[PDB]
RNA sequence: UGAUAUUGAAUGUUGGUACAGCUUGUACAGGAUAGGUAGGAGCCUUGGAAACCGGAGCGCCAGCUUCGGUGGAGGCAUCGG
RNA sequence: CGAAGGCGACUCUCUGGUCUGUAACUGACGCUGAGGAGCGAAAGCGUGGGGAGCGAACAGGAUUAGAUACCCUGGUAGUCCACGCCGUAAACGAUGAGUGCUAAGUGUUAGGGGGUUUCCGCCCCUUAGUGCUGCAGCUAACGCAUUAAGCACUCCGCCUGGGGAGUACGGUCGCAAGACUGAAACUCAAAGGAAUUGACGGGGGCCCGCACAAGCGGUGGAGCAUGUGGUUUAAUUCGAAG
RNA sequence: CCCGGAUAGCUCAGUCGGUAGAGCAGGGGAUUGAAAAUCCCCGUGUCCUUGGUUCGAUUCCGAGUCCGGGCACCA
């Protein structure tokens, strides 16, 4: 065994970034990157005029209202169900917040994920939204289960 | 007031410290369960922290500096309080393992497994 | 078992009043920390103000409060918000 | 150190043996020993004393399908003392007591003798227990090896396949609990001894695979295709069954 | 005659005028080769009703049920 890493692509078309990207390759049900596309840059268009404002700075600004600082981890002891703190890699912080974005971004409702997601980094830009909480809780979790190291 | 000790009691279940005068007379006190350590988590050294900084609140109340620490029992929370004590701004002078250590007093009760 | 006290002599002690002293009074808005009623545009300082420091204490922990020590002629009130 | 069980605070009183040094003495006075006698941890017994911890029985709270158990907080007898009795244990070195003899090396407890040295010390010789690694030989193998299970000898006990059984009966002994002496009818062809290769371990150490963790996407719900079940019929052809 | 209990689903607390608080439960979360027991999260409440003081006031008076502890009338 050992550290076994993977590649990834750098450019973006629009928002010359390496992370987008990484989201791209984030909600691509059943190998689809330009229908995901489709409602990638439709979406960023309307984050651009619904608040004026520059898309890029919108975006990881609501990534660090995601981004945690510990993660969890287990310890079973006969029944008592341990848990150990994790200090989360700077890997993890551009992962895990992928996740809790799109997850519940597709799980809020409206018309089309064009709308579900834009309003949904406002909710994170404006850090009062649902999937903030996904952060917070972990930090529940963590102050809670603090004691051990 | 100027001065006084601290007992320290760090067993297997609980870290139990006390604030006193030289002269043993109490001032300030808390622990694991003090604070809401409800479980078997009483005796990390994560709760000995927290129970001597929350004790030292009552020493800050009553502006007593000089400390004199005296350690007594089996446990983890001995390292915990000079990390924390020290760190509360309290003079910590002299550190003590006093264990209540008998010659052969009584007879121990039976081993976990017979 | 308690009152009476045959039965006083002191010492403390905690309640009660007879007394008095003497603290507390923002929901926000707000210059803020606005109980109410009456008088009311005035008071106050070398018989010490602005400011600094210390103490007691309070705080809806912001700040208020009072006292002491410096200082140097200054504050505060209606009005206004 | 005591013969064994055993005895660890301290001091005193009383008392047993042990080992060295020789040589003064005795002149074989010795060894072992059936019955007999006395000792013999812990439990238990009878009478009082004393009962802080600890703690069977029991009680409670959990644990669990069950918990009359391990855990858990209490908790009676007990342990403790004087005195009397039971007289058993893996009462073990699983090795009955004594006498001599048979390479070493090595510590370690108490001595003694010497060699330069008051020394400290080092070295060597030497009695006595005390441990370890070792030759010959003994051993079925592991092991045992001047502390023998080596080679010899004197004495005492014990065994003759396993279960039935340390039971029944008979007797002694005891305050009782039960100890000691101690069978048989019956029944199996074997029960055990060390050793080896294995397989297993809710034993350890190293180490591996999408095994697990970290993810993605489904199966178990819904219809429908399909496959065996069962059931159903004249037969639902037979086979495959983690 | 006095004194005791009226809130969240429930058990209960709790201000000297400005507001919703624990525990158990409910709902889910992670945890765990499963399981409770734990570990977090939101939950849901006209603080009993009616008037009054007042700027409105569980807050706090003006007006009353029903459960427990008693002194004591009862022809």
């Amino acid at each position: 065994k050992g550290p076994v890493a993977k590649r990834d692509v750098l450019p973006d078309p629009i928002y010359n970034s390496k992370l987008v990207s990484r989201l791209i390759n984030k909600m691509m049900i059943d190998g689809k990157k330009g229908k995901s596309q489709t409602i990638l840059y439709k979406s960023f268009d309307i984050i651009k005029e619904r608040t004026g404002n520059d898309a890029m700075e919108v975006f990881e600004q609501a990534l660090k209202n995601i981004m945690p600082v510990l993660e969890v981890k287990a310890r079973r002891v006969g029944g008592a169900n341990y848990q150990v703190p994790v200090e989360v890699r700077p890997e993890r912080r551009t992962t895990l917040g992928l996740r809790w974005l799109v997850n519940y971004a597709r799980l809020r409702g409206e018309k089309t994920m064009e709308e579900r997601l834009a309003n949904e980094i406002l909710d994170a830009a404006n850090n009062t939204g649902a999937a903030v909480k996904k952060r917070e809780d972990t930090h529940k979790m963590a102050e809670a289960n603090k004691a051990f190291a | 007031i100027e001065s006084g000790i601290a007992h320290i009691r760090s067993t297997f279940n609980n870290t139990i410290v006390t604030i006193t005068d030289t002269h043993g007379n109490a001032i300030s006190w808390s622990s694991a369960g003090a604070l809401g350590f409800r479980g078997s988590r009483k005796s990390t050294p994560f709760a000995a922290q927290m129970a001597a900084e929350t004790a030292a609140k009552g020493s800050i109340e009553h502006g007593l500096k000089t400390l004199e620490v005296t350690v007594k029992g089996p446990g983890s929370g001995r390292e915990a309080a000079i990390r924390a004590l020290q760190a509360a701004g309290l003079e910590v002078t002299a550190i003590r393992d006093v264990t209540p250590v008998p010659h052969n007093g009584c007879r121990p009760p039976k081993r976990r497994r017979v």
